[PDB]
This record gives C-alpha cells, structure tokens and sequence, in this order.
RNA sequence: AAAAUGGCAA
RNA sequence: AAACUUGAGUGCAGAAGAGGAAAGUGGAAUUCCAUGUGUAGCGGUGAAAUGCGCAGAGAUAUGGAGGAACACCAGUGGCGAAGGCGACUUUCUGGUCUGUAACUGACGCUGAUGUGCGAAAGCGUGGGGAUCAAACAGGAUUAGAUACCCUGGUAGUCCACGCCGUAAACGAUGAGUGCUAAGUGUUAGGGGGCCCCUUAGUGCUGCAGCUAACGCAUUAAGCACUCCGCCUGGGGAGUA
C-alpha cells in the first residue's frame, strides 16, 4: 500500500502516539496490503509468486492475531470487529 | 582501468545523450564489454538499458 | 532459533578449549553463571568475570591450560537435554571418569557437583558431565 | 508521476502539418489529469537505420506529470494510429 | 566497410579487412549457431569459457 | 460462456449449451420487428429446391443497418439482444436525434458504449468508417463488397477480417476463409469482431434441437435406392464404387472446384482461401 | 568410412 | 503474576535485481511468395545418392507475408522456495539487503496430516504454424541397419484455458540457531581515514577438526541444541 495510506492506518489503529509495533496497528497494515493483494491476484489469477508472498502476510497476520488474544481478549475483539476480519 | 561514469560522478545515463553513449558501442554497434570500457557493473547495466531505449528511437544504430 | 542456552556454553569452552583460546565470552544468565562458578572452583577453569551490557549481562571465562600446553577440560557433554531430561535420585548419581571428572548436577539445594549431591542424599537434574 | 514522451514525425510532412500534429498529440499528453512541464523540438535528424524508408525524421520530446498513464495511454493509442508518427516511446523514467 | 587504401596491395587490404572481421567476431558467432545445443549447455560452454578467461 | 449439462438423461449426456450471460434485454423492440414466414427450402415454383428445411421454432426478423449511414450522430448502445435469425447477437443503439436501430453487436461492446459512423469516426469498436480511413492491421466486421449498399462480409458470429494494405482505389483485406481480397476504399466496415464466439463450441446434444433450429433428417445416397442416388443400389452396405464420391444429383462431390469461371471478381481476388 | 564374436575352471 | 530487549516483527532513511502477471513497441535472422538480373547447376557426404533445377534453380537486388527467438551487453554476475527468470516500454505486484534504533515485547523454531507450486514430455478444447523435429518415407552405410549420416516430414515445438505431478527436480548435502585459523576475487550496501573497517550475498584457496577414502573446512561433510523426513544385504520389485 501507499506510505501515506499506511501512515493513516498506523495513525488510526495505534495504541499510543508514535507506536508503530502494536499488534493492531501490524494487524491493520497487513489486512490493507492483503486486500490490495487479493484485487491484483482478481485482475492477474496467475501471478503465483505474488500470491505467495499473501499467503505469508496472511500467517503473519495469523501470527498476530493469536498473541493478541492470549495477551488481551477484549484488544483482541476490537481489533477483528474494527478489521472486519473474522 | 576507471569508470567513466564514476569518475566524472554521474549517476544517470540518458538515452538521449547519444554521443556518451557513442564512446561505449563499437564501430560494429556492438555493445562494448565492461572490461574493455572500464566500466563499473552497476553503470554498465544502465548504459546497456540507455543504447537498448536509443536503438529503439533511432538515435543508435543496431548495426 | 537456540534451544539450549547450557549447550551453547558447554560447546564454546569446547571450541575454544580445542583451538586453546586463552579467555571466551558468552551470553550470561544465572544458571550459566553458576555452573562457571564450579568450573573454577574444580580448576577446570581459570577464572571467570561478570559483566552488565544493560540486556543480560556478559561472561568472561579464562581457560586453564597445564605446562606443555596440556588442557585441563578434556571433554564437556550435556547429560540433560531439551528434548528428553535426565533426572538422577542421590543414590543413582554418577561418576565422571572415575571420580577423576566431576558432573554438574542442578538440585533443591542448588547447582552443586555429584560429590556433593552424594554427600547431602539430595538427588537432581544431571546438567552435564565435565571431565 | 513524471513521463517523458518523445514522438518521429514523418520527414516528408508539410510545415504546416507537422504543427497540427504536434499540437494536436500535445493535448492528448495533457489531456487527463495532466501537466506538459515541457515540449521540446529536437527537429529533422537523420536516423540511424531507416524507418518506414525514411532516412530522417522530425523528433519531438514532451514532458508530462500525472498522477495516472491514462493521458500517455491516449498517446500511444492515436500515435499508432496516425501515420505521421513513424516511431514514438514513452518512459517514465 | 573496409576500403582498399589508394596505392595499397589487395592482399593488405585483404589482411586489414581479415583484421576487421576478427574484431568483428561475425564468423565465430556463425559458427557458434550452425548446430543446436541445448540451453543448459550454452550456460555451462558460456561459463567454461568465463573460466577459461 | 458454455453450460455444460449434467447427464440427467441420455438425450441431454453432452449436450452443451450458451450461458447467455451477455444477452441484457430478452425482449425485442416492437418497431424494428418484421414478420418471417418459413420457407422450408421451397421455391415459387412450390417445390423442395435446398432439403433438409422445415419445421423449427417461429421468429420473428429484426431489422438490422448493415449500411451504418447514419454519420455525425453518436448512438448509445441500449442493449445486446438475441436474434433468432443470426449467430451473432444484436445491439440495440440510440442516436442522439432520437432514432433507435439494431446493429451486429461486435465483441466487449457495453450497454451505455457510445458508437459513431463516418470518415472521421475514431477507430473503437463498434465504429463503422470508410475503409480508407480505416488503419493497416485492424480488424473489421460488416465489411460492404458495393460502396452503400451495407456490410455483407465478416457478421457471423466470431467473425472478423484484417485491412493488409492499401492499393489505390481498391483496399486489400484478409477474410475469415484466408482469403486476400481487394475491396473498393469506399466501402465501409465497423472496426472490431462480431461477439457471441462460443456459438460453435455448443453441442446440441440431441435430434429434436436440431429439429427446433429447423433443419430436418439428412439419408445418405448409400442407403437410398439406384432411382434415387448415384451411391444408391448395392447387397449390403457398398463402398462408393465409382471413381469419386457423387452428389444426389450426379455430380463429383469430393475436391471438385465449382466457382463460375469469367468473373469480374477473379481480378480482385489476389490468394484464394 | 567400416570395424561382430570368443565353454567354464585353473 | 510482573518486568527486560538481545530473538522475531513494525516504523523511518536507503540500495540492487533476466522475481511474477498483463498489454504495447523494435531490430537481426529463417522460411515462403512476387518480380528484375542471370545460367547449369545447386545441395549434401568419409564418399555418395535421394532431393531441387534447366517449365530458368542456386546466387543477387527489391518488395510483401507470417511465426518464433531476442547477437552484442553477459560476468562461479543478479533475482526467485524450488521449478525457473536474458530485446525495449508502461501498468499491476512479491521478496530481499544496508543504516537507524520509532514502536511492539518472545509475538520464536520445526512441522505429521493437510494445502499449493512444480522442467520436459504427454493429454483435452480452441487458435497458430516461420524454425526445428518423435513417428513416417526415400538415399546411404552394413553381413543385416527397424540406427548412427543425408534429403524430406507429422504430432509436437508457440498462445490461451484446463489436466498431468514426474526428472541425475542434484550441492545425489532438510530446516532454524550458536560457536570454531587465516589468504584472496567479485555483487548490493554502511562507516572512517587509494587504504582500512564492517553487513548481506556469491567464488577460489586453506587450518583446527572431521572422514573408509575421496574430500569438507565460517557457503562444514568441524563442534553443539530443537524439530521433521528417510534407511537397515542383493535380486524378485517399485513388481503383484
Ligand atoms: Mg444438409
Ligand atoms: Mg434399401
Ligand atoms: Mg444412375
Ligand atoms: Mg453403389
Ligand atoms: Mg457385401
Ligand atoms: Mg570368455
Ligand atoms: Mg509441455
Ligand atoms: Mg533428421
Ligand atoms: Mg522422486
Ligand atoms: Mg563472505
């Protein structure tokens, strides 16, 4: 994605001012750049390398979400319902 | 021997610039190898992108 | 990722015991620190230094090497791995080398050698043998 | 996004017409979402190897900023099209 | 094109014109394609010959 | 594009049929319709001239411009629509003065797809321009052989031909058969190929659907009687036993050429099919 | 250019 | 349960790349076709012949058509998990590395079963067809010649979308991590004075150590820890 969209996603999903390391700000950088992913992969089904590297993102994401919820259950159901991933 | 590109410092090749691309081509048209030049690896991998886009607008014969 | 942090160590004395390197740093923790502590009081080793670099502190170990430049550690093996753990009752308690090596031993009253695991009946973790 | 465009316009061309032309492609570069910064008339130059037996050749070059290649795609389209233009390239950079 | 000079001997032209397409390289590279070789082996003859330089 | 049928029953076992996905309007305009009376290969005379006609499902004939007059007025297509009388599908397109006409719907057009006619028409899909103006290398459709008269070439369905090269006068244009031909640079045809390409892949599947499209059994001449057929006669099935294989009619039917010799066609053709 | 073959043990 | 930042991520400032997908645009050459010139061969082999040509071949000049592959650059160069990726342009898009130390705070590693990707050949459907070329046909060779060589030549070779799921798919070397002499070349960085230092690659040489030996040797096949896969005489048999 486009820094300055990162950079509003960063803004909106983090914790604290001038926190770029929160799971929910990861979560929501990497929920934008998989979804950019999947319109590309739409247009070009066969771009098998590209796809790869979403599937990694999408462990990642996986990853993530999974500390999150060990670490706090209510953080972690915020941030899937405000994503929309679930 | 020295880089060309190094030396003089710069640090784009244009296309356009016909006649220092010119010194790096043989009189065949041929593409001189980098040793022979003196060329660094990074500039002669923009000069062979630079003589490719100006044999495509004429500028550089292919042969 | 590293597994063991007590294999790490056992393993860098080897490698620079093998090439007779005068003095090792490794990572620090207390564990380490402790089984150092009882490599210096056998002789195995030297002397061994402690430094904080403000994440878990740093270990300086000064090998021992005999006239003739003979080595004083022969060999260090970790008896207890993560994979399986070797838990030994005081009565079961080894002997390295005829008594000649010493085997470090991880107990209720703390790291201590198998002699004297032996000589409080108290049974432990088998750390490694040191011989 | 910054491209530049340069465009051989057939030598055989009328004066006259060449100016259409080149106005007319000029637009089309700007014509979405576009800025010229600059257009540049190289002018007759002889080719290194003949296009559309043609020895020579008029060069055009224009520079344009967008934010998308819709304009230069536009360009490309009407310059395969137009018979003036023998050979025409754009780069972005 | 290699021109015989004015008041040259054909055969030093000749030679000149021998040199000029030694440093033309034309007939190695049509020798090179007279026969097919399988596109693993141009790489490995490409790199024998790195090797050799 | 192409449904393929489950085999619920032997009849429809790989039959195959169109999606008919691109079709937007499934009813026609009621002005443009004309009344179609079936023939079924029957001449004035009354009697059976082409066999293998009759039946098949009513339609109705959709007036349709194959001359694309109509210049300086931009048209939106409204719809595509199915024709029962061609392969291809049909456009629904209204000009800017009002006037509502169907046109041969070439490939990728969309509904609300402005197209123009003309000299100097912009060369898009579904834009029809004298061929002179029309470029070297574009494919065209609806292709006029006389200048006004209305496109007569390429409007199957898939159907496309591509201008090779001017000559004069005359424009020289590659057809679908591999046929290169010169046309009058007067005539005009619509830049783009006709739609609907999956029409020829359609397994029909069954006899009554072909029975619907009107074409009726065909017997072989082997199977009928000497009276009947020249391959008619024989104990038993029979090979040909004769030099060639013969038409109902007694003449060769295998390789012999039939094109009409001393035409004024021979000059503009330039390779044959 | 062509250019085959030679019992098993000892 | 509570802390920490070294691991692992994230930010920010940089770097290089035949990484991938989709369109568009070049130039060389091959083949075919049409004419001009011209003439008795051309072509091929060890030598031949088939073949092609005298209904004007080959060659030469000009023009057109079409497909495929991108000379030079080009490099134990680069990129990618592997398979692979070499004209140029644009659009879309993945990964990696250097520096800094914003932030997060062990969030890591491996990975049964799964789930994808996967040379070439092959298969299905539609398209395309220049070159090359299984099969097939002449010629030759030979004791024979179902070959090697020669002249042709179909599928295939190319595109799209499915299918297949294998290769000495190889570094015959699973992945993660740490440690253990040096010398030298090169690729992309960083820092400090042509030199030095340093990071991630990519080669060569060579200790200690290892190894049945050959060899490996900071790109371990050395020394250690975790996890997975795999083997336990040959043949029968990768068969039933
Ligand atoms: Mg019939
Ligand atoms: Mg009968
Ligand atoms: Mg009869
Ligand atoms: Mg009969
Ligand atoms: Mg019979
Ligand atoms: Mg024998
Ligand atoms: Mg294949
Ligand atoms: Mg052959
Ligand atoms: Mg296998
Ligand atoms: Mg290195």
């Amino acid at each position: 994605i486009s820094q300055e969209r990162k950079n509003e996603i960063i803004k909106e999903y983090r914790v604290h001012e001038t926190d770029t390391g929160s799971p929910e700000v990861q979560i929501a950088v990497l929920t934008a750049e998989i979804n950019a992913v999947n319109e590309h992969l739409r247009t070009h089904k066969k771009d098998h390398h590209s796809r790869r590297g979403l599937l990694k993102m999408v462990g990642r994401r996986r990853h993530l979400l999974n500390y999150l919820r060990s670490k706090d259950i209510q953080r972690y159901r915020e941030l899937i319902k405000s994503l929309g991933i679930r | 021997k020295v880089c060309y590109f190094t030396a003089n410092g710069i640090t784009h090749i244009d296309y356009k610039d016909t006649e220092l691309l010119k010194r790096f081509i043989s009189e065949r048209g041929k593409i001189l190898p980098r040793r022979v030049t003196g060329t660094s690896a990074k500039y002669q991998r923009m000069l062979t992108t630079a003589i490719k886009r100006s044999r495509h607008m004429a500028l550089l014969p292919y042969v | 990722t590293m597994t063991d942090p007590i294999a790490d160590m056992l393993t860098r004395v080897r490698n620079a015991n093998m090439v007779r390197h005068e003095k090792l740093e490794l990572p620090a923790s207390n564990i380490k620190k402790e089984i150092a502590e009882i490599l210096k009081s056998e002789g195995f080793i030297k002397n061994v230094e402690y430094v904080e670099d403000d994440k878990q502190g740093v270990l300086r170990l000064f090998l021992k090497y005999g006239q003739n430049d003979e080595r004083v550690i022969t060999g260090l093996k970790r008896i207890s791995k993560p994979g399986l753990r070797v838990y030994a009752k005081a009565s079961e308690m080894p002997k390295v080398l005829n008594g000649l090596g010493i085997a470090l031993v991880s107990t209720s009253e703390g790291v201590i050698t198998d002699k004297e695991a032996r000589k409080r009946n108290v049974g432990g973790e088998i750390i490694a043998y040191v011989w | 996004r910054t491209y530049e465009v340069m465009y051989i316009v057939r030598p055989n061309i009328e004066e006259d017409a060449k100016k259409a032309l080149v106005e007319r492609f000029n637009g089309i570069l700007a014509t979405e979402g576009a800025e010229v910064l600059e257009a540049k008339d190289w002018g007759k130059r002889r080719l290194a190897y003949e296009i559309n037996d043609f020895k020579d050749g008029f060069y055009n070059i224009v520079r344009v900023k967008s934010d998308n290649n819709k304009a230069t795609d536009e360009f490309q389209r009407l310059a395969k099209i137009s018979d003036d233009i023998i050979r025409y390239m754009v780069i972005r950079e | 094109k290699t021109v015989v000079r004015k008041n040259e001997s054909l055969e030093d032209a000749l030679r000149r014109f021998k040199r000029s397409v030694s440093k033309s390289g034309t007939i190695q590279e049509v020798r090179k394609r007279e026969f097919y070789e399988k596109p693993s082996v141009k790489r490995k003859k490409k790199s024998e010959a790195a090797r050799k330089r | 594009a192409i449904k393929k049928y489950k085999p619920i029953t032997n009849g429809r076992r790989n039959m195959t049929s169109l999606d008919f996905a691109e079709i937007t309007k499934t009813t026609p305009e009621k002005s443009l319709l004309k009344p179609l009376p079936k023939k079924a290969g029957r001449n004035n005379q009354g009697k059976l001239t082409v066999r293998h006609h009759g039946g098949g499902h009513k339609r109705q004939y959709r007036v349709i411009d194959f001359k694309r007059n109509k210049d300086g007025i931009n048209a939106k297509v409204d719809s595509i629509q199915y024709d029962p009388n061609r392969s291809a599908n049909i456009a629904l397109v209204v000009y800017a003065d009002g006037e509502k006409r169907y046109i041969i719907a070439p490939k990728g057009l969309e509904v609300g797809q402005i197209v123009e006619s003309g000299a100097e028409a912009d060369i898009k899909v579904g834009n029809a321009l004298p061929l002179q103006n029309i470029p070297v290398g574009t494919v065209v459709h609806n292709i006029e052989l006389k200048p006004g008269k209305g496109g007569q070439i390429a409007r199957s369905a898939g159907a496309s031909a591509q201008v090779l090269g001017k000559e004069g006068k005359y424009v020289l244009i590659r057809l679908r058969s591999g046929e290169v031909r010169m046309i009058l640079s007067t005539c005009r045809a619509t830049i783009g190929q006709v739609g609907n390409l999956q029409h020829e892949l359609v397994n029909v599947g069954k006899a009554g659907r072909s029975r619907w499209k009107g074409i009726r059994p065909t017997v072989r001449g082997s199977v009928m009687n000497p009276n009947d057929h020249p391959h008619g006669g024989g104990e038993g099935r029979a090979p040909i036993g004769r030099p060639s294989p013969m038409s109902p009619w007694g003449k060769p039917t295998l390789g012999k050429k039939t094109r009409r010799g001393k035409k004024s066609s021979d000059k503009l053709i330039v390779r044959g099919r």
